[PDB]
RNA sequence: CGGCCCCCUGGACGAAGACUGACGCUCAGGUGCGAAAGCGUGGGGAGCAAACAGGAUUAGAUACCCUGGUAGUCCACGCCGUAAACGAUGUCGACUUGGAGGUUGUGCCCUUGAGGCGUGGCUUCCGGAGCUAACGCGUUAAGUCGACCGCCUGGGGAGUAC
């Protein structure tokens, strides 16, 4: 999992951000772990789930203008 | 206090008293809690669960909440004709119009909570939890819509009120 | 149950000592034990009066009692026989003849031992204590001061457990060195044993009832103060 | 008064924004978005604007006291101006929670302020350490900034003057429990619900928010002014 | 229910033209139909694994944990259809402020940005009336209701006994 997609300009440290798009996730991540059939649909596919903390933050920005904390 | 009826002097019917404390990190809570009903014989919603450090202060706090922001309820002393199918937090009541010639039997304090409410003749046995705190709540949810008509034009009665909104 | 005793660090500045005399080391124990005996046996006689403090003082060839009271007339009794009997026994205990004065009475309703006799009476007399702690506090704050603490112990209601209760209201400093501030711990008996109230009351952060002397050394005494600087 | 159609229009052609979110109970006064920009509906607003302004002229002779609440970084200079003078009270260094319900208390701490201000100027609290005296000067500055436009208020107000409700809901809640009529200016994310009169608006555009409050403020303040004049006019007619 | 195709083919979502005209709701009994392993014969078998064995723990059961290691897991047809069987939210239908996300029939637009409005579609965020013990639900209800059916009536002992 140095990830086959080549890093822009080659260097001794791999640019792990610039490389992954959908590798390792779900396929080679749960190594030495119990495989489930249908749990992965709700267990791993968490892109909506992780957006909510960013939204919460983008809401509280506005309120800090109205409170005069900002 | 604020919107309350032409009560004159206080009902000071204290229904329960407690003291509650966690003692987990630094001793007890010294405060008491109090449950008090304040009416006037003529129909009120006045009911207060409040709390403060000592028993005199507990009652007066509780009574202050029995007396602020409490609607007038416009019943004929101990008779009521238009009660409500009372629900408050699983504690269920179903009063209905009824004579004052037949009396009221009710255990404990219940004729006394009911007496200052004016709903003592219409009351019929409660259901759900018979926990002393919520069992007495007849006079709150059970009085929100009402009348006690004395008018001869009761049989026109919604009509007269309807043609005025036109 | 914490703290070095709250009035005890205050004893060197703006709080007076409870006794003031000096004996040159070797006779200091003999004077301290007599100063105790006058405290113990004299107060036994005035049992029926009400009193806030006892202050014992020893000039040359004399012992002066100061006593601080709920009123000026209370210790004197009918036609001064009573106050002579007090001086009689102060003269019998002490290696000298005796003087007694009653002080000027100032804040006797807010004073350390007289406010605590008023509060101890409720517990002594086995009243319900449903409203007591609030009526004690109501009257201290109605007659004066700036803050009060009361702590009551001795198994309230007759209990077979340790049982304490307390009340603080206003301002009550604890680690302050300046002004007099009044504390008393009462001891008293009832049917079931000994009861006791610990009472801090706080009158003011500046109090002039004991204050430093009028002058420094440098302006005081003789007008021509400079030395010859030898020349015997 | 005739004012009410010119103020609402001048202000309102900003059409707001607040992205496409908004609040459903405000929906009647909202036209549908024009390519991910929010648009006001003004025509349903013309009944609302006139009604509030006619009732404000009327209470002018009955009231002693207005209170300007709902301050923000954008609303403060409009909160200072609308009061114009001290029969009309305002906060711009924050509203604090409970300023009306515990008015008993607020009035005790104001008495601590106008006392300890005349004291600081004689020099009286500067004693002990300089730290103990500067640390008092700094809490006195904060108290002073917070209270500076409400220090003479003799009682609970006759009305509540709200310039946005979005974040200041407790002040309104209590004012209704004291039975005080609230005169509201709401943004799109605000609800018109649960207060007595609305000027439906939006919180963006500095030119809109200034105009809503000036329309609402002018009617009651110069209304009051006219109540005062009529007393003058009664003696004077005989020699006129 | 997830590789891609072909053959047979269900069910739901739209839309115009058009037709019938209560032909409707619910469903005991009922017949059909399995997540999972269980499982009979045939086919298939690569790894992994209950047990089993031994180490390791002392922490006890060969368990846990690690290494060896088998039935099993896998397909086809077939037998009693089990559970936390799911939005533990019955069915279908009528009524109740809405905006917007995901994304799609389709009316309109330079489709000014998984964009905007008209009107259907499942799917979801927010919150109002109502509803809750409380979290929560809220136009896809756990609201207002409709009929009809299904099931529950203190714990332990019993999902066993009969």
């Amino acid at each position: 999992p140095v990830i086959k997609v080549r890093e822009n300009e080659p260097f001794d440290v791999a640019l792990r951000r610039f490389k992954r798009s959908c590798e390792k996730a779900g396929v080679l991540a749960e190594v030495r772990r119990r495989e489930f059939y249908e749990k992965p649909t709700t267990e791993r596919k968490r892109a909506k789930a992780s957006a909510v903390k960013r939204h919460a933050k983008k809401l509280a920005r506005e309120n800090a203008r109205r409170t005069r904390l900002y | 206090a604020h919107i309350e009826k032409q009560a004159g002097e206080l009902q000071e019917k204290l229904i329960a008293v407690n003291r509650v404390s966690k003692t987990v990190k630094g001793g007890r809570i010294f405060s008491f809690t109090a449950l008090t009903v304040v009416g006037d014989g003529n129909g009120r919603v006045g009911f207060g669960y409040g709390k403060a450090r000592e028993v005199p202060a507990a009652i007066q706090k509780a009574m202050e909440k029995a007396r602020r922001n409490m609607i007038n309820v416009a019943l004929n002393n101990g008779t009521l004709q238009h009660p409500v199918k009372g629900v408050h937090t699983g504690s269920r009541v179903f009063m209905q119009p009824a004579s004052e010639g037949t009396g009221i039997i009710a255990g404990g304090a219940m004729r006394a909570v009911l007496e200052v409410a004016g709903v003592h003749n219409v009351l019929a046995k409660a259901y759900g939890s018979t926990n002393p705190i919520n069992v007495v709540r007849a006079t709150i949810d059970g009085l929100e819509n009402m009348n006690s008509p004395e008018m001869v034009a009761a049989k026109r009665g919604k009509s007269v009120e309807e043609i005025l909104g036109k | 149950g914490q703290k070095v005793h709250p009035n005890g660090i205050r004893l060197g500045i703006v709080k007076p000592w409870n006794s003031t005399w000096f004996a040159n080391t070797k006779e200091f124990a003999d004077n301290l034990d007599s100063d105790f005996k006058v405290r113990q046996y004299l107060t036994k006689e005035l049992a029926k009066a009400s009193v806030s403090r006892i202050v014992i003082e020893r000039p040359a060839k004399s012992i002066r009692v100061t006593i601080h009271t709920a009123r000026p007339g209370i210790v004197i009794g009918k036609k001064g026989e009573d106050v002579e009997k007090l001086r009689k026994v102060v003269a019998d205990i002490a290696g000298v003849p005796a003087q007694i004065n009653i002080a000027e009475v100032r804040k006797p309703e807010l004073d350390a031992k007289l406010v605590a006799d008023s509060i101890t009476s409720q517990l002594e007399r086995r009243v319900m204590f449903r409203r007591a702690m609030k009526r004690a506090v109501q009257n201290a704050m109605r007659l004066g001061a700036k803050g009060i603490k009361v702590e009551v112990s001795g198994r309230l209601g007759g209990a077979e457990i340790a049982r304490t209760e307390w009340y603080r209201e206003g301002r009550v400093p604890l680690h302050t060195l300046r002004a007099d501030i009044d504390y008393n711990t009462s001891e008293a008996h009832t049917t079931y044993g000994v009861i006791g109230v610990k009472v801090w009351i706080f009158k003011g952060e500046i109090l002039g009832g004991m204050a430093a002397v009028e002058q420094p050394e440098k302006p005081a005494a003789q007008p021509k103060k400079q030395q010859r600087k030898g020349r015997k | 008064a005739t004012v009410s159609m010119r103020d609402m229009l001048k202000a309102g052609v900003h059409f707001g924004h607040q992205t496409r979110y908004w609040n459903p109970k405000m929906k009647p006064f909202i036209f549908g978005a024009r390519n991910k920009v929010h648009i006001i509906n003004l025509e349903k607003t013309v009944p609302m604007f006139n009604e509030a302004l006619a009732e404000l002229n009327k209470i002018a002779s009955r009231k002693g006291k207005i209170l300007f609440v709902g301050t923000k970084r954008a609303a403060s200079e409009a909160v200072k101006d609308a009061a114009l003078s001290c029969d009309q009270f305002f906060v711009n260094h924050r509203w604090l929670g409970g300023m009306l319900t515990n008015w008993k208390t607020v009035r005790q701490s104001i008495k601590r302020l106008k006392d300890l201000e005349t004291q600081s100027q004689d020099g009286t609290f500067d004693k002990l350490t300089k730290k103990e005296a500067l640390m008092r000067t700094r809490e006195l500055e904060k108290l002073e900034n917070s209270l500076g436009g409400i220090k003479d208020m003799g009682g609970l107000p006759d009305a509540l003057f709200v310039i946005d409700a979005d974040h200041e809901h407790i002040a309104i809640k209590e004012a209704n429990n004291l039975g005080i009529p609230v005169f509201a200016i709401v943004d799109t994310n605000s609800d018109p619900d649960g207060v007595d009169f609305v000027i439906p608006g939006n919180d963006d555009a500095i030119r809109a928010v200034t105009l809503y409050l000036g329309a609402v403020a002018a009617t009651v303040r110069e209304g009051r002014s006219q109540d005062l004049a009529s007393q003058a006019e009664e003696s004077f007619v005989e020699a006129e």
